[PDB]
């Protein structure tokens, strides 16, 4: 609450340079984030807490019932310091000290063993990270899979030609017409 | 087989389901949503006039009526962009109708995964499904070839096909289909010296 | 996010929002929508092959050139030469529109396998034809494959094997012209600067926007309870709240209609790597100005960028009829 300007937040050395008249830093967001201590002329360093979205991959609820959580946005180490009781708003903290964890560009997954092999997609995740249940059994995160290389024995006096051929039925789906509503 | 692959799992209709979720989802919010104060002090009309005088009543409706015709009309909006995006579906599957359907189309990947034979419409709830009939070259055996021949000092070519051999001796042949022929002058047409 | 974008770091203010019920949740409905399309986009126009195809170690294709478009192993990411000009033309603070709430989550297709699918289809046109558009791929000598495509176009192919270096050249004189043009001036990759720069600029908006009054006393959401009794508070506040959520709302139909805008785009470009990169079209004027050979794509950042190769007819001679 300086000189009444009320905040939240987490304070630390700030290399940004005050003129003497100057008091309050604003940036873009036009928000204040730097703050001349009345007693030390030292200059803080307004920015929020820890924070973040959290996401959930979860399989089937019939088939299973682990969920492993994937943090959106915060560095790995960071989220095990947020451990407290009365400062984490999720009573679950029991994953931050939880199982394995992997990071991405995404934050780190929790729950989830990262795998190094590599297999198709099933729920997404972002930067080539694919979370899916498989083999007792539990939640993997892999890298994409973009199919099984194919080399191509090409010769520039090479050429190959289909000796038979077959006829396969391939199916298409387009919507049309949603139902017509009034009010 | 496509009678199975279409009732072997329930996802095949994917495209289809959310079309009339997404409309039967927006509904259930709207209904929910007229549930909402609005910052007022009840959500319900009749308690309002009941319990407030008419010179202040009004405030109170102010935020109600204000906020449940907004919320109307935010619905309304999501439906203009759901308009706008089935109407270039329609569009997409008319064209697919007129061309996969009532004749052929050389276009690659547009009437299924291949060459394209021809197509049947099926009708579908709030949409249509579509059974392309593909092409697909099966096992294929490599083979030498060589872009032109010469036979009296004088370039000759395929008139249409391409050169092939066994390892003996040469062969045309169709593009997509292993039937060589003896070189034939009918086959081929002369362009210049073969230097 | 919902609370903290409108009420954050204030109890007094989240408590509140619950009144106007799943208004935002749906807001939270609306931007998932969209956010896993973009997701869906790039699966339905990069990868339209179930195989990853490498190109031989030799580029010696009868006299073309192609190492301008091949991959580059010498740069530690495999970026091709032209790719390179583009990813540096292209410019996406960052972190002020975090801290309020507005994440950026990155795309599933990270950018190196798009490189790689590219990669693929570029190992195909050049190796295979467009025979691996439609099952499996049959290698013929690209010496060849220009016999083809000079056949659909209407000349003999006879013209090709008299003219081979004379196109070779031809051919290797374009493509070089290429790095050039493109990095001759700015407003080529125009079409996407202002991709990213409407995402950005619909941002600053945003942001700049929760420090409107909407006509309260201060825009401030935490000085109005200490310095106003609490008895008008609630309305005082109501306006404050109504303010952001409805310039929320705004925000989020304008950036469904860019989003169509973009779907619209990526069918476009799906049907034009379907026709005119893995195969050759009858389309005049769709793939390039001029009769149709062949393409080659390209990766860019939040986009793709052709190279078709069409066939102009040069000087004529005026010839009578009958
Ligand atoms: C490549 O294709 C050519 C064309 O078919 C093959 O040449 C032909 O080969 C067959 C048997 O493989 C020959 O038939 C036999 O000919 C002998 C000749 O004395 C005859 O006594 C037998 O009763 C039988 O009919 C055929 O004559 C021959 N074509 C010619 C013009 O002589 C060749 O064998 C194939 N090579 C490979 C490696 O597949
Ligand atoms: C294809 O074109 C490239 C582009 O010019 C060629 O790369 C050149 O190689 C020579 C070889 O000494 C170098 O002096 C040039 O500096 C290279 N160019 C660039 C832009 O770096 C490449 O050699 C060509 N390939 C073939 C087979 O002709
Ligand atoms: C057709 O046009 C091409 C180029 O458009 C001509 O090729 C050039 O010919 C001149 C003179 O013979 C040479 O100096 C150039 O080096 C050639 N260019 C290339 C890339 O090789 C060609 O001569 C023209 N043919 C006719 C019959 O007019
Ligand atoms: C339960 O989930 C499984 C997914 O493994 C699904 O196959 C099954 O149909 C579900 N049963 C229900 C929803 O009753
Ligand atoms: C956390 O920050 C450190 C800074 O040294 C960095 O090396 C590390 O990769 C970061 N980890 C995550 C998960 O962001
Ligand atoms: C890949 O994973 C296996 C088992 O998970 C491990 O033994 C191996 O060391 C890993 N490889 C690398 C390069 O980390
Ligand atoms: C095929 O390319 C190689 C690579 O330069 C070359 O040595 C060979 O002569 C070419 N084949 C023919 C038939 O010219």
């Amino acid at each position: 609450n300086f000189n009444g300007l009320k905040g939240t937040g987490v304070l630390t050395e700030s290399n940004k340079k005050f003129l003497p008249f100057q008091q309050f830093g604003r940036d873009i967001a036009d928000t204040t984030d730097a703050v001349r201590d009345p007693q030390t002329l030292e200059i803080l360093d307004i920015t929020p807490c820890s924070f973040g979205g959290v996401s959930v991959i979860t399989p089937g609820t019939n088939t299973s019932n682990q969920v492993a959580v994937l943090y959106q946005g915060v560095n790995c180490t960071e989220v095990p310091v947020a451990i407290h009781a009365d400062q984490l708003t999720p009573t679950w903290r029991v994953y931050s000290t939880g199982s394995n964890v992997f990071q991405t560009r995404a934050g780190c997954l929790i729950g989830a063993e990262y795998v190094n092999n590599s297999y198709e997609c099933d729920i997404p995740i972002g930067a080539g990270i694919c979370a899916s249940y498989q083999t007792s059994q539990s939640i993997i995160a892999y890298t994409m899979s973009l199919g099984a290389e194919n080399s191509v024995a090409y010769s520039n006096n090479s050429i190959a030609i289909p000796t038979n051929f077959t006829i396969s039925v391939t199916t298409e789906i387009l919507p049309v017409s949603m139902t017509k509503t009034s009010v | 087989k496509i009678q199975d692959s279409l009732s072997s799992t329930a996802s095949a209709l994917g495209k289809l389901q959310d079309v009339v979720n997404h409309n039967a989802q927006a509904l259930n919010t709207l209904v929910k949503q007229l549930s909402s104060k609005f910052g007022a002090i009840s959500s319900v009309l009749n308690d309002i006039f009941s319990r407030l005088d008419k010179v202040e009543a009004e405030v109170q409706i102010d935020r109600l009526i204000t906020g449940r015709l907004q919320s109307l009309q935010t619905y309304v909006t999501q439906q203009l962009i759901r308009a706008a995006e089935i109407r270039a579906s329609a569009n997409l599957a008319a064209t697919k109708m007129s061309e996969c359907v009532l004749g052929q189309s050389k276009r690659v990947d547009f009437c299924g995964k291949g060459y394209h034979l021809m197509s049947f419409p099926q009708s579908a709830p709030h949409g249509v499904v579509f059974l392309h009939v593909t092409y697909v070259p099966a096992q294929e055996k490599n083979f030498t070839t060589a872009p032109a021949i010469c036979h009296d000092g004088k370039a000759h070519f395929p008139r249409e096909g391409v050169f092939v051999s066994n390892g003996t001796h040469w062969f045309v042949t169709q593009r997509n289909f292993y039937e060589p022929q003896i070189i034939t002058t009918d086959n081929t047409f002369v362009s210049g010296n073969c230097d | 996010d919902c609370t903290m974008y409108i009420c954050g770091d204030s109890t007094e203010c989240s408590n509140l929002l619950l009144q106007y019920g799943s208004f935002c949740t749906q807001l939270k409905r609306a931007l998932t929508g969209i956010a896993v399309e973009q997701d869906k986009n790039t699966q339905e126009v990069f990868a339209q092959v179930k195989q990853i195809y490498k190109t031989p170690p030799i580029k010696y294709f009868g006299g073309f050139n192609f190492s301008q478009i091949l991959p580059d192993p010498s740069k530690p990411s495999k970026r091709s030469f032209i790719e390179d000009l583009l990813f540096n033309k292209v410019t996406l603070l960052i972190c002020a529109q975090k801290f309020k709430g507005l994440t950026v989550l990155p795309p599933l297709l990270t950018d190196e396998m798009i490189a790689q699918y590219t990669s693929a289809l570029l190992a195909g046109t050049i190796t295979s034809g467009w025979t691996f558009g439609a099952g499996a791929a049959l290698q013929i000598p690209f010496a060849m494959q220009m016999a083809y495509r000079f056949n659909g176009i209407g000349v003999t192919q006879n013209v090709l094997y008299e003219n081979q270096k004379l196109i070779a050249n031809q051919f290797n004189s374009a493509i070089g012209k290429i790095q050039d043009s493109l990095s001759s001036t700015a407003s080529a990759l125009g079409k996407l600067q202002d991709v990213v720069n409407h995402n950005a600029q619909a941002l600053n908006t945003l942001v700049k926007q929760l420090s409107s009054k909407f006509g309260a006393i201060s825009s401030v959401l935490n000085d109005i309870f200490s310095r106003l009794d609490k008895v008008e508070a609630e309305v005082q506040i109501d306006r404050l709240i109504t303010g952001r959520l409805q310039s929320l709302q705004t925000y989020v139909t304008q950036q469904l209609i860019r989003a169509a805008e973009i779907r619209a785009s990526a069918n476009l470009a799906a049907t034009k790597m379907s026709e005119c990169v893995l195969g050759q079209s009858k389309r005049v004027d769709f793939c390039g100005k001029g009769y149709h050979l062949m393409s080659f794509p390209q990766s860019a950042p939040h986009g793709v960028v052709f190279l078709h190769v069409t066939y102009v007819p040069a000087q004529e001679k005026n010839f009578t009829t009958a």
